[PDB]
């Protein structure tokens, strides 16, 4: 939290909405890591609708400059809340408390000069405790091209793979949800469509080895651009209306 | 401590010397205002879809 | 050993404009071979090992006229 | 924790900077005393009047706020929430002035100018010129250097 | 200082007193620990008269 | 900041950070500190005009809200500086490279 | 003029946490030298205890969480990473814990090993608000000097993982805050004489005395090029 | 990169992180590999360039060691906007400069 | 105004410090100032400078 | 673990005996600025030595004198017999004197032979007396002690004016004139961010300053001794 602050923090924190704001609260029937109930108060309600009211907590989405979203609950079980009071912390926030950085010791004192004229030296403590620790989301955007002639199902078994990156991928080309891509492993199986080449008189052992271009020429792995490390959150392959997209979604 | 159930856990020492008559707004009444203007349907001729 | 100032080179001969062709030309046959220096290393390149044989004042435009004729009529 | 250099104050005019470090340490002084209470495990009426000292001694702030509305009951809660640090919430145009920050440091036990006396980790040699330390709210932006590669 | 030590040394011991000078003066203001506090800016007795 | 002594004519010059940046001439300037401590006086207006009664105060103490409003044309006179007449000081080092 | 010899006398502790050592036959030079010595040297040498890898099996990354828990699984390693443990071990140490119910899981409740000896049985990491709900995790801990980031540990390489095992930093660090000052001794048998007594706050995971004493030797051990001819 | 302070390395001397200088160096890297003979082909030296073992760092610390590298910023309005210095290996991803310049 | 405050606080002259009539040779007055009873703002000692 | 890193540069970059400088390789972090100090602070303030601490001054013994024809202040007299290297031996005070006198200036041979005392240069001078004819005659006295000492923190005073005895002088007891340590960065092939620590120190005379070094170590070895777990 901001030790130092205006009050505006608070103000923010419940009128910016990125956190939950309870409304006919009162008691707390159950809390979990994704979802918070609340006991309707005898004070307001409806008639027929008195029930519960369901808040799921969204958890680590994609954001617009690859931000993480989280929000963790306030109420732990058994406690009364008023319609206005916060439950869930977005990002940024401490307790419904709007808390953008984190404050340190500092010493006004002029260095060896690792602090030039406006330079920072920090300690190795800040790295001991994890301190704002970056967690950056970013998109894979998977594609599949369809062309006048070949079929347009993007499917599994791509030649030319080692065994030792076909093992963290299960069927129709999508890795397990936990499993850890770093540089150029393959998060998605990349397809080039069976047109196009079938009515070739050459190169009928490429087409029996590694028939109709299923990999490039010398390119890296469809997840990312080299040079990262992470492991995978969440896949959402949509379907469109008759597509047979069973076997992967 | 008792106006929104939540300062009770987390005392804020304030150092407000002048006294304060109009609270914090909703901070969205600007993004708000024209959206409820534009939308619910006025029966006198003026200021809407109508 | 490393070289600060080349500017002491450049007293042996002062234009600070030859002494890079120079010392170019010299080093171009100790880094293909058939040559060896005369000066051993410090744990170096071989740039800092011309710029001290340019300082030293063994080698100019003369003694590398000499071995080139000398190379020429060898080979 | 951290170092930043003085000798950009003076010209980047931040006063406002100097005085939020002196009132935050005073902030996580509070803090650290309410800490050390709560590690020797005193009884409830003993950290009551020293909350209740943290929490009127001051100027004419207008807070009317009080104990007696909850008692024997979260104020152990209260305790682990401000065990790391005070919450002091300084308004910006009628918010604090330098008797309040004075008055509210001598409870922390500190010096009332801000010059604590700092060793070294490197010499060991007593410094000279005593260092006001205190803690500021720093932040990290948007731009990463492996991202600029 | 740094002029006339160039204009006198020459080329060669001026780099290496440059060098020396940026180091001591490193170290020194290490030793220094100049802080920049509340008692340090000073309000005039007669200002708020002049005003 | 004096050292344990009493009775010269300057009694011990004091060894605070802002006078031996004042004094030292490097980068703290007068024109700083008089704006540091005691008034700041006048501010930067681009129209050509300025107020009649200035800030009286200074970083020190507490400055009112039209003092501040006031204060903040300066930095708006002073900030358009930057992105201005950079393009031209390029184009006239690019034609007296073509003429030399 | 002969010297004194330094030697540990007159122990004081405040509670489980704290800790106060004083050597009393000190001379002139040897008081800030000392105990600046000490203080850096308690401050970066030390193999202590700490955990490294959790193999969970509800959850397969750390990132989703378990239906019934109240925290996310974050901050349960970020606690996990904070629990002090005493072991003396034999390079293979690894531990668990199984309880269900509504109510904190303290560290008291890990299964008891011959080896491994919770230090603190007061700390909880758990946080469960569900009925009938368990939790399985295989948690290893191992020994270091410092400090060691996630960065070069998946950088040797030497087999592949299962999806499931969270891997976290380390602190090895029990030393959150240690102060030293020179007093009077009041000895009064010759002239010059001093005390050196250093407050040095621990978890309770090494003994004052055995940890002031493996740094004495690290620091001693450090004269290898110096007594004998360069 | 990001540009920051190094308090040493005297005037002809400057930082460059360790990920940038085992990429820039990296047809030296290969030269070096076939001269000593430790890279039998240029898919050898590849590899060992991704294994990043010891012996790639040593003759990393043969390139940097008496080389010169030239720093530029981006606004030249005079001559003394690029200087040549010397590269030493600074841990993380941004460069120290000399603190005179 | 780093080397600039180094300098300027070492070249820094008191009244009545600690340390007075410093007759030394070398000079090394560095060492009087590591150990003790020596700082490095003291008045007009007179020392042998070569 | 219990396996640290030891230095392996046993390459030495030496000068003439009165300035040395010795360099570490690979030693951890947060062990060259350690090492530094101690050594810094054992070679700079904890040394058994000797020095010029007494001198009987024929003739006017006040604060300002003639010198009878010398042409040179007291306290370069005090300044010129302050850095002179005496060895003594397990004798603890010793006292000597000097009769000598003609055309030249005042050498370190004027002080007759001793089973202790021995002088390595006669190029240190004492007096630049003028060539006329006048003599000097005075007493030489050290004694061995440790550290430096202040002229503040002395005796009470002259004895109540006593001027029969001799007054004290300020005496650099330990051989050492100036030390500095400069810790480097270095790398092992794996790790970094390391340390070198070079040690530069200028000796007096007589003492190898490696074995100065050596001597350092066995002093901080017998300060931690009995906290030792091996053997």
């Amino acid at each position: 939290k901001p030790l130092v602050g205006t009050g505006m923090e608070r103000a923010v924190a419940v009128d910016s909405g990125v956190t939950a704001v309870a409304k006919r609260g009162g008691v707390v029937q159950y809390v979990d890591a994704s979802r918070i109930v609340i006991k309707v108060n005898e004070d307001e309600m409806y008639p027929g609708e008195a029930g519960i009211d369901i808040y799921n907590l969204t958890k680590y989405t994609r954001s617009n400059q690859n931000t993480c979203i989280n929000q963790m609950p306030c109420v732990s079980l058994g406690e009364p809340v008023e319609r206005g009071d916060v439950l869930a912390d977005g990002p940024s926030t401490d307790l419904g408390e709007l808390a953008l950085g984190q404050n340190m010791r500092v010493a006004f004192m002029p260095w060896n000069g690792y602090n030039f004229e406006d330079s920072i030296l920090v300690s190795e403590r800040v790295v001991q405790e994890d301190r704002f620790t970056t967690i950056h989301i970013q998109e894979l955007a998977c594609v599949s091209r369809d062309t006048k002639l070949g079929p347009e199902e993007i499917t599994a078994d791509i030649p030319n793979v080692g065994e030792a990156a076909l093992s963290k991928l299960d069927e129709s080309g999508i890795v397990y949800i936990g499993a850890e891509v770093t540089g150029g492993d393959i998060l998605v199986g990349k397809v080039t469509p069976k047109g196009e080449t079938q009515l070739t008189p050459e190169e009928k052992l490429l087409r029996a080895i590694f028939g109709e271009k299923a990999s490039d020429v010398k390119d890296s792995s469809l997840r990312v651009p080299n040079g990262v490390s992470g492991t995978v959150i969440d896949v959402q392959v949509f379907t469109r209306d008759g597509v047979e997209k069973d076997k992967r979604a | 401590m008792v106006y929104s159930y939540t300062e009770k856990k987390r005392i804020r020492k304030d150092f407000g010397k002048r006294p304060q008559v109009l609270d914090v707004p909703y901070l969205l009444s600007i993004q708000l205002d024209s959206f409820q203007k534009f939308i619910e349907q006025d029966p006198e001729g003026q200021y809407g879809l109508e | 050993m490393a070289r600060v100032t080349v500017q002491d080179a450049v007293e042996k001969i002062g234009n600070r404009f030859d002494l890079v062709l120079v010392a170019a030309r010299r080093a171009r046959q100790m880094q293909v071979g058939g040559k060896d220096p005369l000066v051993p290393e410090e744990n170096d390149k071989t740039t800092v090992i011309a710029l001290r044989e340019i300082e030293e004042g063994l080698i100019n435009n003369q003694i590398l006229d000499v071995r080139e004729r000398q190379e020429q009529q060898e080979q | 924790d951290i170092v930043l250099n003085p000798l950009g104050v003076p010209s980047r005019m931040n006063i406002g900077q100097i005085l939020e470090t002196h009132l935050g340490m005073a902030a996580k002084g509070i803090g650290d005393k309410i800490n050390a209470m709560l590690k020797q495990q005193q009884e409830v009426a003993k950290l009551r009047e020293f909350i209740q000292r943290a929490y009127d001694l001051g100027a004419d702030v207008r807070q009317k706020v009080d104990l007696s509305t909850f008692s024997d009951e979260e104020v152990m809660r209260l305790a682990e929430n401000l065990r790391k640090g005070m919450p002091i919430a300084t308004p910006v145009f009628d918010g604090a002035k330098e008797a309040e920050i004075k008055e509210l440091l001598k409870l922390g036990d500190l010096p009332t100018s801000g010059q604590i006396r700092l060793y070294d980790g490197r010499t060991g040699e007593q410094f000279e010129r005593p260092v006001t330390v205190g803690y500021m709210y720093m932040l990290k932006l948007n731009h990463l250097v492996d991202d600029k590669m | 200082m740094l002029n006339t030590c160039y204009r006198i040394l020459g080329l060669k011991p001026t780099v290496i007193f440059a060098d020396q000078i940026m180091y001591t003066g490193f170290a020194y203001a290490a030793r220094s620990g100049a802080s920049v506090g509340i008692d340090d800016m000073v309000i005039p007795e007669k200002k708020h008269e002049i005003i | 900041t004096v050292i344990n002594r009493d009775g010269q004519e300057e009694k011990q010059v004091s060894f605070n950070s802002i006078y031996m940046m004042a004094d030292s001439g490097a980068r703290g300037s007068a024109a700083q500190i008089r704006q540091l401590a005691g008034m700041r006086g006048l501010m930067a207006k681009p129209d050509g005009s300025i107020i009649e009664t200035p800030i009286t105060a200074n970083f020190r103490e507490g400055l009112n809200v039209l003092q501040y409003f006031i204060s903040t044309h300066g930095a708006r006179k002073g900030l358009a500086d930057t992105a201005l007449k950079t393009a031209n000081s390029g184009y006239l080092t690019r034609r007296l490279v073509d003429v030399a | 003029t002969e010297f004194l010899k330094p030697r540990l006398v007159d122990i004081e502790q405040v509670s489980s946490t704290h800790a106060k050592v004083t050597l009393e036959p000190l001379e002139r030079g040897f008081g800030h030298t000392l105990g600046n010595a000490l203080r850096r040297i308690l401050l970066s040498s030390m193999p202590g205890c700490a955990v490294t890898e959790v193999e969970i099996d509800g959850v397969l990354h750390e990132y989703s969480t378990k239906e019934g828990v109240q925290e996310d699984i974050l901050e349960i390693l970020l606690n996990l990473k904070g629990l002090a443990v005493r072991v003396q071990g034999k390079d293979e140490v690894i531990l668990t814990l199984n309880k269900s119910g509504i109510g904190p899981v303290t560290a008291a409740d890990i299964t008891h090993d011959g080896d491994v000896e919770i230090v603190k049985p007061q700390h909880v990491i758990c946080h469960l608000t569900d009925e009938n709900a368990s939790i399985s995790m295989r948690i290893k801990v191992q020994r270091g000097r410092g400090y060691v980031p996630a960065s070069t540990r998946i950088h040797s390489e030497e087999d592949e993982r299962p999806i499931g095992r969270l891997l976290v930093d380390a602190c090895y660090s029990p030393v959150e805050r240690i102060a030293y000052n020179v007093e009077a001794a009041r000895v009064e048998q010759r002239t010059d004489l001093d005390k050196l007594v250093i407050e040095m706050e621990t978890n309770g995971t090494i003994d004052p005395e055995e940890a002031i004493r493996r740094a004495a030797t690290i620091l001693a051990e450090q004269l290898e090029a110096f007594v004998d001819l360069r | 990169s990001v540009i920051t302070v190094g308090p040493y390395l005297r005037l002809h001397q400057c930082g460059l992180p360790k990920k940038m200088a085992l990429e820039l160096f990296k047809p030296f890297i290969y030269g070096k590999l076939e001269l000593r003979g430790l890279a039998t082909t240029i898919k050898a030296a590849k590899k060992m360039v991704e294994r990043e073992e010891a012996v790639v760092w040593d003759i990393l610390d043969e390139v940097i060691r008496e080389h010169p590298v030239l720093l530029n910023r981006a606004p030249t309005l005079h001559r003394l906007g690029i200087q040549a210095f010397e590269p030493v290996l600074i841990e993380g991803k941004a460069i120290q400069l000399h603190p005179l310049v | 105004q780093d080397v600039v405050l180094g300098l300027y606080y070492m070249t820094r002259d008191c009244v009545n410090a600690k340390g007075e009539g410093m007759v030394l040779t070398g000079p090394k007055e560095a060492e009087r100032l590591y150990r003790s009873g020596l700082a490095s703002l003291h008045a007009r000692v007179k020392v042998r400078i070569t």
